[PDB]
């Protein structure tokens, strides 16, 4: 079968069916869910601590702290 | 690494696998997913979601349908879990679960580990001891026994 790495084949293959959806951009991402101002925060993963978020509405929305899974801003 | 709690799923499994008797079959099943599971562009992607049909329909959709429908129902005992994430650590335990009936390896002493399926220990051991006849390679033995009663023997120098 995919044996060695014919399987990433496959999954490029098993990718490439399902592929187009995957990954996003650094400054790029979506806030997930919030509450009180405060969200579920993806995307834009590297930045320096405490860049100003710019908001829709816009404005930079302030930021706490990078957590290692997904993070939320103030 | 919860991996305890593997057993409830875990152990279902080998009864699953023994009542199924797929154990060739959910071994492929296994092999399969733990493959799945290490796709990283989509491990990214795989905490992605909340919605677990989207992730059931989406996983089990590009997976190429080695599945099974108790391990469609099933994965979605996993995914409804939700602790799926993590699923692979099974089978390791599967592993031990496939070795726990009648099995056996080897650790190897000083070179290499025979791995050989012998359920006597100090027997079935013993047994593999004498096979060699393997008795031929170092594979660094000589520095590990030498340098370990050595190590004893500094030991009781020490004690000296």
């Amino acid at each position: 079968m995919q044996l060695n790495s014919t399987e990433i084949s496959e999954l490029i293959k098993q990718r490439i069916a399902q592929f187009n959806v995957v990954s996003e951009a650094h400054n790029e991402g979506t806030i997930v869910s919030v509450s009180d101002g405060v969200i579920r925060i993806h995307g834009l993963a590297d930045a320096m601590q405490g860049e100003m978020i710019s908001l829709p509405g816009n404005r930079y929305a302030i930021a706490l702290n990078l957590e290692r899974d997904s993070v939320g801003a103030v | 690494e919860f991996i305890t709690v593997a057993r409830p799923y875990a152990k279902a499994a080998f009864d699953f696998a023994v009542e199924h008797q797929s154990v060739e079959r959910w071994q492929d099943m296994l092999a399969f997913a733990a493959e799945v599971t290490k796709n990283e562009q989509m491990a990214e992607l795989l905490s992605g979601a909340l919605a677990p049909e989207t992730l059931a329909e989406s996983f089990i959709a590009v997976a190429g349908e080695q599945l099974d429908e108790n391990g469609q129902n099933l994965i979605r005992v996993m995914a409804e879990n939700g602790r799926l994430n993590a699923l692979p650590d099974v089978l390791e335990q599967f592993i031990h679960l496939r070795a726990v009936s009648e099995a056996t390896a080897e650790v190897d002493v000083i070179s290499a580990a025979a791995l050989s399926e012998q359920q006597l220990a100090k027997i079935s051991a013993a047994m593999e001891k004498r096979l060699s006849r393997k008795v031929k390679l170092n594979a660094k033995i000589d520095k590990s026994v030498m340098a370990g009663v050595i190590i004893r023997a500094g030991d009781m120098v020490i004690d000296g």
